[PDB]
């Protein structure tokens, strides 16, 4: 008879102090542990007919996990205890638990059964738990499949989509190549998505276990001037474009022509690269700490702005949107089958 | 309706005993109801002994011999004369042929003119045929042996020539009268019996009541030896069994007859001719009556403690070479010289039975049949159950059936043979090996296994020792039209016992239940010794896999094995003839036991269903007449369930080994979960899954493994006509459908997709009873729950439509949506059709148990229906009085249907007085053939206040109704129901399901307004999960059958069929409509519509949403509003509107039946394999009307009541003054009371008057459910003996029965009450002067009674009051019994132990003051209302008898009181104490 939806309260894992998170450039969270992931898992009630796997369009927004996790299947797992059979279930779906985990802003939080007027159960941090608990252990080692027939289908883009692609290619027994312009493999986990959501070393990680399976990616080539489509139809049979979506509109408004004004993708990506390569010691990207910065356009890429600007220690930030502040609870056009549209106060 | 018979013992002839006969017959005419008008006869008839002295007075062309050396034939032509002659010349050629000399032909002549329409029309012609006596018959056993040859020889010629003609009785002592004739009319009809000629012994009579409306001559009995009553549940496995056995008989009395005597069954006849044909062949064969009708209808011999041991193996040796025959039955039949009588081995019948000074034996259904003389009335006896009343006419004496019994028993040593030749197959403990496969997940996914399937039924089952349960019946679409690809197992339904016979419980009456399995050969049935008993016996139909290798070892030359690799490549005829090679290769070499087994498979070979095989392997054994000499064990993958099992062994499969879940369970334990030994979890998977096998027989009520192994009770939904009748024949199918092409198509898809599944070691989740994406399509998925609710909520149409669109199409989820409209008529505007108001009064809630919802969302339903102005419902748990009076603010909480369930908790005479209309749940869609069990935890003082028990003691409520035995019970419950509600409807819910039809007929037969059908789709608040997944059909075929048989039979017109389950749009209600529905009912959606999220957690009793849980802390997060059930109502309203538009249809009654507009989409022939049903069946409109229009008049006039006991009491009743009055009562007078209670309770109310102001008196005996929903007040001295369920729904008052006043013997020693008594009565007092019946106070709950003795099963479910048994007791007692205490008198102390039923009971001695007075008390009223010797003795000897006294009580009741008692005695308010005590004791 589970009770937990009503004998526990929804707690959150132990985060660095604000005060000394603007000083490392590291993870600013850690997973749960055994006890307080164990007492969150069982919060979930066997629900059944879930909302949190519904994942389709809703009214114009997500609701649930598109990828469909066996989110209570591996919940009930977590509170039982056997974590490698719930990372076995988790992978069977997801192939990139360590960057959902920590970067997905997780809409089946906002929309399951029990958000009705309650928290909702931390399917995210679970998630994270699970795959940081597996990876410490060792538990994931490279599949190696042994079946292989002569193919080719070159992936062209090293995003998260793309690199989906070539595991699964990979994993049917086609052999993939994926082009990129970068220098490293990631798309935009490695330079776009800032180090404190994901740090790194787990990208690298990632993409050295697809090499150990035989993905062998090839950098700076941007399949474009460098090579023609015809050769590359010629030289491979299909193509998967994951070209990705980088062209950002402008405003066309007089005025935005002199020298300081900067698009958020190209300087987070200067930051990123300067961080990787010399710890930002090549000056080679943009400065703002004895400036002011401003930043035009809400949402993640205005919070990753706020928050490099902060860590490159401006003296004053301001983030600007045409958007009316969202409300701090539910209001009567918004329900919990559609993703919640209340005050968030995430990080930065 | 029923039997009867009156014989004089020392065998003395008269005319008087026929013409009371005559008498008797008339006057149980008045059981039977009405039919198309009250002169046509649904069946009658009469037996008697050959009437020497008028045939040799009236023939005067016949040389009749002396008495015992002729016989006389009776045989029924049509009305032409060359098939007569033709036949006549036979039959003389039979009889010369054979031998005997035929000595004349007669006609007897016959008064057409006295018949009905129908009858006369149908009238055949009668002649009797005389035979003659060779010298070399000595016996006159030999000459009716002859006799019966030449019965058999002729019928055989007849039926392979195709003529219609049939031998009513053909014997030396037997002559039979019977037909299409009303009592009254069979006297008139058949001049010959108004001759004061005849001269008889014994005068067996008996009344059809003809189910359907079209009867024939031949079917109604007496039959030719024996008259039953009753249905037999096994009279497919039956035939089967006994067919099987036909090619095998052997014997040496009949030589070579056996040859001539192929056929000994009628396939084509009803269940009492065909055991009237297999009791004549055994008895013929050289058995005596009474022993063949003990072998045929045995006692309970397994899990019986209170036998002998000569009788245990008797049973024990008999069961090893023939099946029993279950069902509700009374049997009684003749020989001539001798007569029995016999109860089933429940005893489901009443059968109460006189004597006399001058041996005047009254054997029949009720009491007051015929007057008799109470200063000559000797004993008043009953048949109890297990008991032979037989009769020798030569003798003359009642010969006794405990020395009947023991000189049967002891006539061979049958303890002897079973000590010394049984086998013993003694495992090796030292041969154990942990079988494992390192496929397992291969085999898994190519048997179908899934994650959810083992977390969701595997490991439960071990953790609560029982079958999982569940809520929210399954909604997911039919195997049939499921995309997905699904095992041969969900093609098929099960079924249960509607009317004609109850659905009987396992747990509680465990005594009947027998599940011995016996392997190997039979012997000679005939000359049986010890080689029908040289057999295996097991105890369980499942095996373990020690077990099964002991019986592949077994080595033992008589015992052989045999494997059978039932494994296919490419034809699956190929594949079954090959199999069916080897099994008649090995049984002509010698082998008894035959493995199918599905191991050894690759991606080469792929396994047929093992359904589909072990039913043809059963049906070729059966056809080819070898099944006896074998024994089929089934070693099947794809055995999990209790629904497979259960399947397998009806369909033939002795045992089954699930390897593959053995094998499962090893892996999960050497992985670490479920940490119970391997073991222990084997002994209690085979445990659990023998009780789900006793739960799902009981829902049908076949009460034995063995009859039910031969039955086919599953009926094929999807299954091709011409596959039923090649594999599985008898099986019941009506949309034909999948081929056997297709079945190997779909295995061999699932085969290589699992041997393939090259990219993961994983199972797929399973979406059977939960909904996952990409899974299997539901009804109710997120995007129609979350569209309705926000439509719902902002009163939003193009919401709704969107809703409605996306339900409906997309996906093919019922029969229903197969339909589509032809779409070129003339449409008509919205504002020409009938308007919403009209449409929403033709809506209802659904039966929503109070218990299982919340008070707030009882509430909301209840308030918004009512506003809306449709009728509520209420479910079974009653309802607090405090909701019949509206609020302040207008709101109206009062329910219009009030539900009478099997509980009968909160049935009252306020309670059903004031209300609108009344239901009868003979069944639900989720769990028809089960009852529920509300344990102390989940039952709250607020609940069991309102269902009148003590908080905190787990209630249950028995599966049947057990007031309802057959359609007579039926209707004799519907009218004490209208008598109790004049100014209410009745109606009536059942399921869809083969017979529906008849069911239905006969239900309009029985006068029920309204009928409901339910599909399986229907919710549920708790039941098990097979029972929710595989049980009834979809409400669209039930609901047509039950319209073209009902307008085909002439009644459509007097009753008002209805419709529910997964109505979910406006279409779905056009369907509905279109198929013959008049009003509609809608639970599930108005919980969504509520705020219910479809988690299926009901039965958890943890609702998030606060719908259906009772904790006051998730009551608090309730948000529901009736005003969006409003909004979906009207909704609802104007969505058919705008249908009706489209279609231009003016009027509901103008649209109904009008089928002609329904043509199949051509998304069903797109589809692979929907596009293969017959849908004819469904489109189809004989010729009749089509709508109510008659008001179904009811008899409540010229009753008792109204004629004599009101006109003088209307003053009484409303001045409140006291009234004395006397009434001379008959049979005939049925309730007798119940008009003046209901009276005086809508008058008055609950309170009612002061104590004793209405004194009735009565006399003479009374007739059934006597005394029936009495209130408070009254007071019904009743100076005679009464019929089944006195003080039915008793609501105080007393009722004081006494033996007659001319009776002088120990009345309290002889039976004065029926079988059951006080069924769901609440409160009141009860003094009977005699013994009662089986099933004495069933259901009592408040009322305190006194009898001096009671029958078997008593005080099966009480929850309260009292009971003081002055006398002995019979088995089983207190079976059950959660509450309440029996002060039970008894001497034998030890004896006593061993007949009560130790399980929920704790006994003690008297010794509280309180209680000893409280029993002075009532033993003082007893003696001043009665005069009984029993208690005046007691009350003399107090001093003994409080020593003498023994006191029962349950467990938890005596905790919870004692806790409650000491709440108060610290001084805490009563609330607070019970809330206290309760939260103590369920911790
Ligand atoms: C919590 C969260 C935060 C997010 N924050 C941000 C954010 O700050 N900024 C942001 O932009 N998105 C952000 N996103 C969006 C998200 O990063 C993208 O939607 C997604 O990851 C891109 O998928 P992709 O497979 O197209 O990857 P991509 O990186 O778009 O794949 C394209 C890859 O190919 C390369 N490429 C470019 N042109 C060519 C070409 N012609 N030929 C070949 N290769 C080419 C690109 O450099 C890149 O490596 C966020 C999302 C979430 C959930
Ligand atoms: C939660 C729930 C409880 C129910 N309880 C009962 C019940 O106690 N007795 C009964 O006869 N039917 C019961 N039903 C069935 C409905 O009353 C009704 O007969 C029908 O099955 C509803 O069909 P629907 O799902 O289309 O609304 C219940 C249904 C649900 C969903
Ligand atoms: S947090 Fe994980 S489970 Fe939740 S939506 Fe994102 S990927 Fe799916
Ligand atoms: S997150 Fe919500 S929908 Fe998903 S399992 Fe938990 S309670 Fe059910
Ligand atoms: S299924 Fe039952 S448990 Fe609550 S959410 Fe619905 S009423």
């Amino acid at each position: 008879k589970p009770t937990g939806f009503m004998e526990i309260k929804r707690e959150k894992p132990a985060e660095r102090d604000p005060l000394t998170r603007l000083k490392d450039w590291k993870e600013y969270s850690a997973p749960f542990s055994e006890e307080a992931s164990k007492r969150q898992g069982a919060r979930c009630m066997d629900c059944g007919t879930p909302f949190c796997q519904i994942g389709a369009d809703i009214n114009g927004f997500t609701s649930g996990c598109p990828i469909y996790n066996l989110i209570p299947e591996w919940n009930g797992l977590v509170y039982r205890g056997r974590w490698k059979e719930a990372l076995e279930r988790l992978l069977k779906t997801n192939n990139f638990p360590e960057f959902t985990g920590r970067v997905c802003p997780a809409p089946c939080e906002g929309s399951c059964t029990l958000a009705i007027s309650d928290p909702a159960v931390s399917i995210k941090n679970i998630e994270r738990t699970i795959i940081d608990k597996g990876f410490e252990n060792g538990w994931i080692q490279p599949r190696i499949p042994k079946k292989r027939t002569g193919k080719k289908v070159a992936i062209v883009g090293s995003g998260p989509a793309g690199l989906a692609s070539a595991d699964q290619l990979n994993q049917a027994g086609h052999s993939v190549t994926v082009f990129e312009r970068a220098d490293r493999a990631g798309g935009l986990l490695t330079y776009g998505i800032p180090n404190m959501k994901l740090e790194k070393g787990i990208v690298e990680r990632r993409i050295k276990l697809l090499t150990q399976e035989g993905i062998d990616f090839v950098t700076n080539t941007e399949i474009g001037v460098d090579i023609t489509a015809d050769e590359l139809k010629e030289q491979f049979d299909a193509v998967i474009l994951c070209t990705g979506a980088q062209k950002q509109r402008d405003l066309l408004i007089e005025g935005r022509d002199s020298k300081g004004v900067h698009y958020a993708m190209d300087y987070l990506t200067l930051a990123t690269k300067s961080y990787l390569d010399s710890n930002f010691k090549d000056k080679q990207f943009i400065d703002a700490k004895g400036k002011d910065v401003i930043v035009i356009g809400g949402g993640d890429t205005g919070a990753d702005c706020v928050a490099t600007a902060l860590r490159q220690k401006a003296k004053s930030v301001h983030q600007f949107g045409k958007h009316p502040k969202l409300p701090p609870a539910r209001t009567n056009d918004n329900m919990w089958p559609e993703q919640p549209h209340v005050f968030t106060l995430e990080y930065a | 309706c029923g039997i009867g018979l009156y014989a004089h013992l020392k065998g003395k002839q008269t005319h008087d005993i026929v013409k009371q006969g005559l008498k008797m017959l008339c006057q149980l005419d008045h059981r039977g109801g009405q039919g198309s008008d009250p002169d046509t006869g649904d069946g009658a008839g009469l037996l008697v002994q050959i009437p020497d002295a008028f045939f040799r007075k009236e023939c005067k062309n016949i040389n009749l011999p002396e008495k015992e050396r002729y016989g006389v034939g009776m045989v029924f032509f049509s009305q032409k004369e060359d098939e007569r002659k033709k036949i006549e010349k036979q039959i003389n050629a039979l009889i010369e042929q054979e031998g005997q000399v035929v000595l004349g032909w007669r006609t007897v002549p016959v008064n057409v003119g006295k018949i009905g329409t129908v009858a006369q029309k149908s009238c055949p012609f009668v002649r009797q045929v005389f035979i003659g006596a060779s010298s070399d018959l000595k016996d006159n056993l030999s000459f009716e042996r002859k006799l019966y040859v030449i019965r058999k020889q002729a019928e055989n010629w007849g039926v392979t020539e195709g003529l219609d003609f049939y031998f009513a009785s053909l014997s030396s002592q037997t002559i039979v009268y019977k037909g299409l004739l009303t009592p009254e009319q069979v006297d008139a009809f058949y001049s010959d019996l108004q001759d004061e000629a005849f001269v008889s012994a014994f005068a067996l009579v008996h009344s059809r009541f003809s189910t359907n409306t079209f009867p024939t001559w031949e079917r109604a009995h007496p039959n030719r030896y024996l008259v039953h009553n009753g249905e037999i549940n096994t009279l497919r496995g039956n035939i089967n069994w006994m067919r099987a056995r036909e090619q095998q008989f052997v014997s040496e009395s009949f030589g070579e007859d056996l040859n001539k005597i192929l056929p000994i069954l009628n396939a084509d006849g009803s269940d009492s001719s065909i055991l009237d044909n297999a009791f004549e062949f055994f008895v013929m064969a050289g058995r005596k009556p009474a022993h063949t009708a003990m072998m045929l209808i045995p006692e309970p011999w397994t899990e019986n403690t209170h036998m002998s041991k000569e009788k245990r193996a008797f049973y024990e040796y008999h069961s090893s070479l023939m099946e029993p025959w279950d069902g509700p039955t009374a049997i009684s039949f003749t020989d001539g010289k001798q007569i029995g009588a016999i109860l089933d081995r429940n005893g489901l019948r009443p059968a109460r039975y006189y004597v006399t000074k001058d041996d005047y034996i009254i054997f029949s259904s009720e009491v007051g049949v015929i007057e008799v003389e109470q200063e000559n009335v000797l004993y008043k006896n009953r048949l109890e159950p297990g008991k032979m009343l037989l009769i020798d006419l030569e003798e003359g004496r009642i010969i006794s059936d405990e020395e009947v019994k023991t000189q049967i028993a002891t006539e061979y040593p049958y303890q002897k043979w079973l000590e010394e030749e049984l086998v013993q197959v003694n495992p090796d403990p030292e041969s154990r090996e942990e079988e494992q496969f390192s496929d397992l997940l291969t085999r898994q996914k190519a048997f179908g296994y899934t994650y959810e399937d083992i977390q969701k039924y595997l490991i439960p089952v071990i953790k609560e020792g029982k079958d999982p349960l569940g809520s929210m019946g399954n909604d997911a679409p039919l195997a049939v039209l499921s995309d997905r690809a699904q095992s041969l197992f969900n093609y098929f339904k099960q079924l249960f016992a509607q009317v004609t016979n109850p659905p009987i419980d396992a747990i509680r009456e465990q005594l009947v239940t027998s599940t011995m399995t016996w392997l190997g050969a039979e012997g000679d049935l005939l000359h049986p010794s010890e080689r029908n008993v040289r057999r295996i016996k097991l105890y369980t139909p499942v095996l373990s896999n020690e077990q099964f290798y002991a019986l592949k070892t077994i080595v033992h030359p008589d015992l052989k094995s045999q494997k059978i690799d039932v494994l296919f490549s490419e034809d699956l005829e190929r594949g079954l003839k090959d199999m069916f090679t080897q099994a008649e290769k090995a049984i002509s070499q010698g082998v008894s036991l035959l493995i199918l087994s599905d191991k050894k498979m690759n991606e080469r070979l792929t396994p047929i269903p093992p359904l589909l095989a072990v039913s043809a392997l059963h049906q070729h054994l059966i056809r080819k007449g070898l099944r006896t000499k074998v024994s089929i064990i089934v070693e099947s993958g794809e055995a999990r369930e209790v629904h497979h099992f259960a399947a397998l062994i009806g369909y033939g499969a002795d045992a089954i080994n699930p390897y593959l879940a053995y094998a499962t369970y090893k892996q999960e334990i050497d992985e670490g979960r479920l940490d119970i030994s391997y073991e222990e979890a084997v002994s209690k998977y085979g445990k659990s899954i023998t009780e789900g096998v006793v739960k799902v027989m009981s829902k049908m009520g076949i009460s034995t493994v063995q009859s039910y192994r031969g039955a086919q009770i599953f009926e094929a939904v999807g299954i091709s006509r011409d596959v039923i009748d090649r594999y599985f024949s008898g099986t019941a199918s009506q949309l034909g459908g999948i081929d056997l092409q297709t079945i190997a198509e779909e295995a061999q898809r699932r085969h290589r997709e699992a041997y393939q599944d090259d990219y993961s070691k994983t199972l797929e989740p399973g979406s059977d009873f939960q909904w996952r994406n990409g899974g299997e399509h539901h009804a109710f998925n997120p995007k129609t729950i979350h569209t309705l609710q926000w439509a719902c909520r902002r009163n939003d149409y193009n919401l709704f439509k969107q809703y409605t669109k996306a339900a409906d199409e997309e996906r093919i989820g019922f029969l229903r949506n197969l339909f589509a409209f032809d779409g070129n008529r003339k449409p008509l505007k919205l504002e020409e059709v009938e308007s919403a108001e009209s449409i929403v009064k033709r809506f209802k809630t659904g039966a929503m148990s109070f218990g299982s919802l919340s008070k707030e969302a009882h509430e909301a339903l209840a308030i918004a229906m009512n506003r809306l102005g449709g009728k509520s419902n209420s479910g079974e748990g009653g309802e607090d009085p405090k909701r019949f009076v509206p609020d302040e603010n207008g709101d109206d909480r009062r329910s219009a249907i009030k539900q009478i369930a099997s509980g009968r908790f909160g049935v009252k005479s306020h309670y059903l007085v004031n209300a609108d209309e009344l239901q009868i749940k003979m069944a639900q869609g989720a769990k028809p053939g089960e009852g529920g069990q509300l344990p102390g935890n989940k039952v709250y003082p607020w609940v069991a206040d309102v269902r009148g028990s003590t908080p905190g003691v787990g209630l249950i409520s028995p599966p049947p109704h057990h007031d309802i035995y057959s359609i007579e019970d039926l209707a004799q419950l519907i009218h004490d129901l209208k008598n109790a509600n004049r100014d209410a409807r009745i109606s009536v819910k059942l399921v869809s399901k083969a017979g529906v039809g008849t069911i239905a007929a006969g239900v309009a037969k029985a006068t029920a307004d309204v009928i409901v059908i339910s599909g399986y789709d229907g919710g549920t608040g708790a039941s098990p999960k097979t029972s929710i997944k595989h049980t009834g059909l979809p409400w669209e075929l039930g609901l047509a059958e039950a319209h073209q048989t009902l307008m085909l039979n002439g009644l459509r017109d007097r009753v008002v069929l209805e419709t529910d389950g997964k109505l979910m749009t406006g279409r779905d209600v056009v369907m509905a409509a279109l198929l013959g529905a008049e009003e509609f009912g809608f639970a599930t959606a108005p919980l969504v519509v509520l705020g219910c999220v479809m988690m299926r957690a009901c039965h958890l009793d943890t609702c998030p949403v606060g719908v259906a849980t009772q904790n006051p802390e998730l009551r608090k997060k309730f948000m529901g509003d009736p005003d969006h059930i409003v909004n979906y109502m009207l909704f609802i309203a104007e969505e058919v509107r705008e249908y009706m538009a489209a279609l231009g249809f003016k009027t509901f009654d103008e649209m109904i039946g009008r089928t002609d507009v329904l043509h199949v989409s051509e998304r069903a022939k797109e589809h692979w394999k929907a596009s293969q049903l017959d849908l004819s069946t469904l489109l189809y409109q004989p010729e009749g009307v089509r709508t109510f229009q008659s008001p179904q008049n009811h008899k409540i006039d010229q009753s008792l009541d109204i004629t004599t006991i009101l006109p003088a009491v209307q003053e009484a009743i409303e001045s409140g003054k006291e009234a004395d009055i006397s009434i001379e009562i008959n049979n005939t007078n049925r309730v007798a009371g119940t008009i003046t209670g209901s009276e005086i309770s809508k008058r008055y109310g609950e309170e009612g008057l002061p104590e004793d102001t209405i004194k009735l008196h009565f006399t003479g005996s009374a007739g059934q459910s006597f005394g029936a929903f009495v209130p408070k007040g009254m007071t019904l001295y009743l100076d005679g003996d009464s019929n089944d369920y006195v003080g039915k729904g008793l609501s105080g008052g007393k009722i004081i029965v006494k033996s007659s006043e001319g009776f002088n013997s120990a009345s309290d020693d002889n039976v004065i009450i029926g079988n059951v008594a006080f069924y769901g009565a609440t409160s009141g007092e009860a003094y009977i002067n005699g013994r009662a019946g089986e099933r004495f106070a069933v259901r009592n709950s408040g009322v305190n009674v006194v009898v001096e003795g009671i029958g078997d099963h008593g005080c099966e479910y009480m929850t309260g009051g009292s009971v003081v048994v002055l006398g002995d007791v019979g088995k089983n007692f207190a079976a059950g019994m959660s509450g309440g205490i029996a002060y039970v008198l008894t001497e034998d102390v030890k004896a006593f132990k061993r007949k009560c039923n130790l399980e929920m009971i704790l006994f003690e001695s008297l010794e509280d003051e309180k209680e000893i007075q409280q029993i002075k008390a009532m033993l003082e009223r007893h003696t001043a209302y009665t005069n009984s010797q029993k208690a005046e003795d007691l009350l003399d000897q107090w001093e003994d008898s409080v020593k003498k006294f023994v006191k029962v009580i349950p467990k938890n009741y005596k905790q919870m009181l004692a806790s409650i008692e000491e709440q108060k005695a610290a001084g805490l308010s009563d609330e607070e104490a019970i809330m206290f005590a309760f939260e103590a004791n369920t911790k």
